[PDB]
């Protein structure tokens, strides 16, 4: 690019014109490519930022989810993370991201809480659920439906105070032994 | 937290040389020098609906709310959309659109009036004399709405399982006994006092909104992103009526009052100061947009850990232990519900 | 490569004029010609050029023969029918190898087309050929390049353009160049595979910004679109009085230097015809303005200084100089904006037996600041004496510049009168010559109102213009309003049309096909501005009614709106979204689908618990 | 970790026209150039 | 000389660097090089 110089040349403009004069259409191509090679660094020092934010993401989420299982949901992909497997590409690196994702659900029933006998049992960890006739206890993100017993649950209050709390029988494993 | 700034698409021909063949054939002497500047902006433009995609985007399916609204005591009135409102909007959320002023909406069309501006022209008026022009989003503020809809209706009505996979529905008093559950305290504590967590849930709901309509700004974030894109924009505009050490600062002046042998000297002054003066305006976005998008990634990301599920680590989705969040969308940003 | 070029070209798709022959019409030449024949053997010679074809302009020839050409420049004077009876004053004979070759494969059907191209850019008359043994036939469109034969500076004018035929016991394919942007795709053995216009397609011109023959799908932001001026109102003031020019060039005691008398010119048209007409001119240097452009500006103020002075002391006034009249007796102001006027009058300052009228000063204790006067008669100090005298050591400040009929030019008395200006922002007094037209609203128009030029439309407005305002401008110092100098009415301005064109194409490889986006503006205003043919985008998509779409982001034209929702495809803005979708195939616009409209069934006591599980493999990048 | 740098409020006046009144009065042909450099380091400075 | 670093002064057009033979397909009318960025590569030798 001339930049208003007679010539875009170096080498040319060098050899035609003299020194004393020649300054001239020097100065001005030396103030056109340094302002061209001062717009190059500082978009590349804005790239370079931007690439070091994803760089540090990229870090940040190797030591989380390869190193480890997050509970962080939906960074390391999307689902509840299992695992996660790095691959190296040109200038960056590729996640596998291994997700445990639920699937075929049914209605079934919810209940806060089982009153056995004046006491509302609460589940240890997990949902009171019932087929339709008998209430079961299960996880959370997978059925395994469970007989409810007082290992299942815990045992705290006075059965008025819970809304929705519904009426079912909780067993115990001691009675009998 | 922003999520977006404006989208400009500048014209280095027409802002440096409005209608004039000579000074387009002088600064066809400077290169590719502008051709990266559209380059950058179109680059920014995109990075801005990226944007607002990755802190909005991240339910496939559009959830809606049951037609009955009983979560089991909670008043969420507040921020579900307002069927009677034309707009479809929370009343939390007509708030944060009413306290913040946008100096070009963009989607106006609005040549055809600086004819019927009748008193002074305005600021877009100028800078459409001068080829500053702005674009418009690629969402609107009617769907991010509806995203925001979707967002919240999942999160009240199926829990945290929404953002794994199939939204499985829960009840809300069980949901909240997960959350508790999540943060070490026992599901009876939340059954026992159900009614009283209510009513404070319900208090607090309540006594946000007069801290927005009371309050100067609490916006200021969103307002101060405005002001400055605004402001870099009005000292962007403001460099065209600088001499930069010409005979005048008008190119259709010094056109028809100097022969082309010598306008030559003066429109090329004339380039180097527009040139100098739309690569800092450039820069600076370029900086606002790097910016910018490292704040909408921290909204994602917040979105995605506080609204899609309960969060362990402190401080992070609010002061105190976590339990849920609800998004809310800003003018050029999001607000959360902690 | 994938190298663009600004030159003149034939259009793509353009108008070519097709001949026959059985009287040889002079066709018009402008921006070059393309030349393109197809021939048995051979019925065409050469070409004539120049211009009225005449003996009394030059011209050139280009006949070729069996066996050579014969290019040359001359003033030849007619044959209408031995091409030429004159070579007069005629020089620039050329021969060199024959421009015509013809091969056959023992076979006439090898009818080879001939095609040429012709140009006199800065003289230097350039000629491009190529041969291609079609099949010239049909004239096909089987890209082919053209190689450079001669170039020879003819350096004369060319308007019209002729041709020779010959004898004997469907061609004449004629085009004419424009100056166009092309991109030209390079073979690796360096022949041209393939050339895409840059003005023709919305298509071509986004495979023009990207520089490249395949533009992947997507909305790709090309140029912007402005509505050019239709008429050009220029309204001047309400003033017809001729300005006294003539009484300060009619004068006959243009005073002494030392004395620069100074008029002021005011409410008056200034036509410098009269300036032109009293004084055959020795120098005209003007400054701040070019002489040529100076009947089209309108200045506040005009001052007319007028003063006699030697030869040297002419090129002495200047913004900047030096000497003993620079200092001492006039000096112009460095940042001069005005022009300088110098004739010779040795008729009115001279005589027999001599004249010493004028006057002018060597002696001052200092410079003289620009635009003041020092009329005065103060004996000049040397050494340390108060002496008020003549003498030595005592001298008169000002000394004579004695006239007499006989000097050398450098010793004559020219009548230097310099104008000054105020081409500044200020109610103008003096304006040119121009006639003021009629008004004309609500149309984009070029105004020159009392010397502010510029674009845009203008309208009646409710301003409350104090009586002395006379200007408008906004928050950011543009000008926005201007009052009407023969109405006293308040006009606003708008911009052009500015905004900006965004092509949306699916990928080249799937089709053709297009559709234009113009950005921010009312799609009435860009369906006037289009059957107006008043748009700068030379590239005109149909409009058929069905592909006319005003978003809140423009409006789209070559993409009809759909009703229905997809999933996003191209993002156009606000909320709409192009895609190619099958009917076969176009190009549709809709409102892009958030999603798959789910409603969830909270109840109080119901919940869904999965039964089974997945384990997905997403990844990132 | 870095929390903060230095907080610097470059005056373009005294800086580029040290004391000059004529270096000024050029200065101030280029606009509003000096003004931006001001706000962006007491920007700069709040930001940190 | 070829294989060599040497200054060039081909038909007037002065530069530095190594020359060699090529297989280039210049065509009868074409006398300089260059490539995508508008450098000068080849130079048909005058002489040769
Ligand atoms: C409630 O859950 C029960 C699982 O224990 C299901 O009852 C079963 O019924 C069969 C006879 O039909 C028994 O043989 C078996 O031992 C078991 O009790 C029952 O299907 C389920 N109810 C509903 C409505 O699904
Ligand atoms: C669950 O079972 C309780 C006793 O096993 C029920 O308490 C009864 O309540 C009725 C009135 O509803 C009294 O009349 C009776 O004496 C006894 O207190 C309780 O109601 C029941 N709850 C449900 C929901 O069935
Ligand atoms: C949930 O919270 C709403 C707050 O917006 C309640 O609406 C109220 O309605 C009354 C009139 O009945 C207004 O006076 C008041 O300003 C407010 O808008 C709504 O009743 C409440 N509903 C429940 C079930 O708690
Ligand atoms: C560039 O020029 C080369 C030299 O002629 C071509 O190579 C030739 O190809 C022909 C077949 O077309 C062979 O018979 C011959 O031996 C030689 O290899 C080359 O094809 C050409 N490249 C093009 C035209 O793209
Ligand atoms: C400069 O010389 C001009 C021509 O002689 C003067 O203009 C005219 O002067 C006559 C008197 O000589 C007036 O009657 C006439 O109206 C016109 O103004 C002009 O005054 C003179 N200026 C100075 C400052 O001497
Ligand atoms: C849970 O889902 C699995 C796949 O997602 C089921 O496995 C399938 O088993 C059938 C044979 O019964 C195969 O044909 C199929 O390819 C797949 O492997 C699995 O049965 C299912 N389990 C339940 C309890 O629904
Ligand atoms: C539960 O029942 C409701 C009522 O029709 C239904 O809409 C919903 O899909 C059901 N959910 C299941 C079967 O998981
Ligand atoms: C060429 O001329 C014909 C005859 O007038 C016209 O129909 C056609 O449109 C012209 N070509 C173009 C590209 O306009
Ligand atoms: C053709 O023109 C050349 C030009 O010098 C001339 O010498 C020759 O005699 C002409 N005729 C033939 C048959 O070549
Ligand atoms: C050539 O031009 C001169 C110009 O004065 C003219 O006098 C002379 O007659 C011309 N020769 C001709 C026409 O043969
Ligand atoms: C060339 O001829 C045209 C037509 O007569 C005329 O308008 C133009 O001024 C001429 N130019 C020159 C340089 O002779
Ligand atoms: C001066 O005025 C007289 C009036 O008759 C006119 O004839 C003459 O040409 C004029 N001369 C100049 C130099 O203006
Ligand atoms: C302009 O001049 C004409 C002719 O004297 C007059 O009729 C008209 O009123 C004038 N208008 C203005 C605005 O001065
Ligand atoms: C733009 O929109 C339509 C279409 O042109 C029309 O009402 C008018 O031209 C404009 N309206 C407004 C409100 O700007
Ligand atoms: C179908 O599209 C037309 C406009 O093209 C619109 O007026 C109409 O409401 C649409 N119908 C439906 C059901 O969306
Ligand atoms: C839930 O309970 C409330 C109050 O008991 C009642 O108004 C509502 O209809 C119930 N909804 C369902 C789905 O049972
Ligand atoms: C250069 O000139 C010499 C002397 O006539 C000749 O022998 C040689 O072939 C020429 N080479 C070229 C490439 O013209």
């Amino acid at each position: 690019s001339k930049f208003g110089a007679i010539s875009s040349v170096l080498n040319d403009i060098l050899s035609r014109l003299d020194p004393p004069e020649a300054e001239v259409q020097i100065d001005r191509l030396i103030t056109g490519r340094l302002q061209s090679l001062q717009t190059y660094v500082t978009q590349q020092l804005i790239r370079a930022a931007e690439i070091r934010a994803s760089a540090n993401l990229a870090a940040t989420k190797m030591s989380e989810c390869v190193l480890g299982q997050s509970k962080r949901v939906d960074f390391c992909g999307k689902g509840y993370h299992l695992m996660s497997f790095p691959q190296s590409a040109p200038h960056g690196v590729v996640f596998l991201h291994v997700t445990y994702v639920p699937a075929q659900e049914k209605n079934f029933t919810t209940a806060p809480a089982i009153c056995h006998d004046g006491k509302a049992h609460f589940p240890r960890e997990g949902v009171f659920v019932s087929n339709g006739t008998h209430w079961f206890v299960t996880q959370r993100n997978f059925y395994e439906p469970q007989i409810i017993t007082t290992d299942n649950t815990f045992v705290s209050g006075n059965c008025d105070v819970v809304i929705g709390i519904v009426n079912n029988t909780v067993y115990d494993p001691l009675q009998l032994e | 937290l922003p999520v977006s700034m404006t989208k400009t698409s500048v014209d280095c021909t027409m802002y440096i040389c409005g209608d004039s063949t000579e000074c387009s054939n002088l600064l066809l002497q400077y290169g590719s020098f502008c051709t990266q500047l559209k380059r950058a902006l179109t680059g920014i433009a995109v990075e801005q609906d990226k944007n607002t995609q990755e802190v909005f985007a991240q339910v496939k399916q559009i959830y809606k709310t049951p037609p009955i609204k009983y979560f089991g005591g909670f008043n969420f009135s507040q921020i579900l959309p307002d069927p009677s409102k034309p707009s479809k909007r929370s009343p939390i959320e007509d708030l944060l659109f009413n306290k913040v002023t946008l100096a070009d909406a963009g989607f106006i069309k609005q040549y055809g009036d600086c004819l019927g501006d009748i008193a002074a022209r305005d600021l877009i008026c100028a800078q459409k004399f001068n080829g500053l022009t702005v674009l418009p989003p690629l969402l609107t503020d009617e769907m991010i709405a509806q995203y925001t809809s979707a967002l919240l209706a999942g999160t009240i009505t199926s829990g945290w399982t929404f953002g794994a996979g199939p939204a499985l529905q829960i009840p809300f008093p069980m949901q909240m006994a997960y959350r508790f559950n999540g943060i070490g305290v026992t599901q009876n504590v939340l059954y026992e006092n159900q009614k009283l967590i209510a009513n404070q849930f319900n208090s607090a709901i309540g006594k946000i909104q007069d801290s927005l309509f009371s309050t100067p700004s609490a916006l200021g974030k969103l307002q101060d992103v405005v002001n400055h894109n605004a402001q870099a924009l009005n000292t962007l505009v403001k460099q065209l009526s600088s001499k930069f050490g010409a005979i005048s600062s008008v190119l259709n002046d010094i056109l028809s009052r100097l022969d082309p042998p010598e306008a030559e000297v003066q429109i090329d002054r004339l380039i180097t100061g527009r040139l100098q003066s739309l690569q800092t305006y450039v820069t600076q976005q370029l900086i606002r947009a790097a910016e910018i998008r490292a704040s909408a990634n921290l909204a994602a990301t917040k979105m995605s850990e506080c609204v899609l599920g309960q969060s362990k680590r402190v401080d992070f989705c609010g002061k105190g232990y976590h339990l849920m969040s609800f998004p809310q969308s800003a003018p050029h940003g999001v607000v959360f519900l902690h | 490569v994938l190298h663009l070029t600004q030159d003149l070209f034939l259009p793509f798709f353009s108008n070519v004029t097709w001949f026959h022959a059985i009287d040889n019409p002079v066709l018009p030449f402008n921006d070059g010609v393309y030349f393109a024949s197809t021939e048995k053997s051979n019925i065409i010679r050469g070409w004539i050029f120049g211009t009225t074809l005449d003996s009394k302009t030059q011209s050139l020839l280009i006949v070729n023969n069996a066996t050579n050409v014969f290019i040359k420049v001359c003033e030849f004077q007619f044959c209408n029918d031995g091409v030429y009876s004159s070579a007069n004053n005629c020089t620039f004979e050329y021969v060199s190898q024959p421009f015509l070759m013809d091969l056959e494969g023992k076979q006439g059907n090898f009818k080879n087309l001939r095609e040429f191209v012709f140009k006199n850019i800065d003289g230097y008359f350039k000629i491009y050929s190529k041969h291609t043994p079609i099949i010239g036939r049909d004239f096909p469109q089987g890209f082919s390049a053209l190689e450079p034969l001669v170039d020879l500076p003819i350096g004369i004018n060319i308007t019209r353009f002729q041709t020779l035929l010959a004898l004997n016991r469907a061609d004449y394919y004629v085009g004419y160049l424009q100056p166009r942007t092309f991109l030209l795709k390079y073979n690796e053995n360096g022949t041209i595979t393939d050339a895409v216009d840059c003005a023709l397609d919305p298509l071509s011109e986004t495979k023009c910004t990207l520089k490249s023959f395949t533009v992947e799908k997507g909305i790709y932001q090309t140029s912007n679109f402005r509505v050019q001026p239709t008429e050009s109102i220029v309204r001047f003031p309400n003033v017809t009085n001729l300005c006294p020019f003539h009484e300060v060039f009619n004068a006959t005691r243009f005073a002494s230097v030392y004395a620069w008398n100074r008029t002021r010119i005011s409410n008056c048209v200034a036509d410098y015809s009269v300036l032109y007409n009293f004084a055959p001119f020795f120098a005209f240097k003007c400054y701040g303005v070019s002489p040529t452009k100076l009947n089209d500006l309108c200045f506040t103020n005009v001052y007319a200084d007028s003063f006699v002075i030697k030869g040297n002391e002419v090129s002495q006034i200047a913004p900047g100089q030096t000497g003993n009249i620079a200092d001492y007796n006039y000096k112009l102001p460095d940042d001069f904006t005005g022009c300088v006027i110098a004739w010779n009058s040795n008729k009115l300052d001279s005589k027999h037996s001599g004249n010493y009228d004028y006057w002018y000063r060597l002696f001052r204790k200092s410079k003289l600041k620009p635009f003041e006067r020092d009329i005065s008669t103060e004996i000049y100090q040397a050494g340390n004496k108060p002496c008020k005298g003549k003498g030595p050591n005592c001298y008169f400040p000002l000394q004579s510049y004695g006239f007499r009929p006989t000097y050398g030019v450098g010793h004559q008395p020219y009548r230097v009168v310099v104008l000054s200006f105020e081409l500044l922002h200020a109610p103008a007094t003096v304006c040119g010559p121009k006639k003021s037209t009629n008004l004309v609203k609500n149309k984009c128009v070029n105004f020159n109102f009392n010397g502010l030029t510029g674009t845009g439309v203008l309208t009646k407005s409710n301003k409350k213009f104090l009586p002395f305002q006379q200007f408008g401008r906004d928050i950011v110092d543009t000008t926005d309003a201007v009052r009407d100098p023969q109405t006293l009415e308040i006009l606003d301005i708008t911009p052009c049309s500015f905004g900006g064109v965004s092509v949306i194409t699916p990928g080249t490889n799937t089709s053709n096909q297009v559709a234009v986006l113009y950005q921010g503006v009312n799609c009435t205003e860009v369906s006037v501005a289009i059957h107006a043919d008043q748009l700068t985008p030379t590239w005109r998509v149909y409009s058929t009614g069905s592909n006319v779409f005003q978003t809140r982001a423009g409006c789209l034209i070559g993409a009809e709106y759909v009703n229905n929702s997809y999933e996003c495809d191209i993002p156009i803005g606000a909320g709409i979204c192009a895609s190619y979708q099958t009917q076969s195939q176009s190009i549709i616009a809709y409102t892009m689908s958030l999603g798959a409209e789910n409603s969830v069934a909270y109840s109080n006591n119901s919940i869904a618990i999965p039964t089974n599980f997945t384990i997905s493999v997403t990844t990132e990048i």
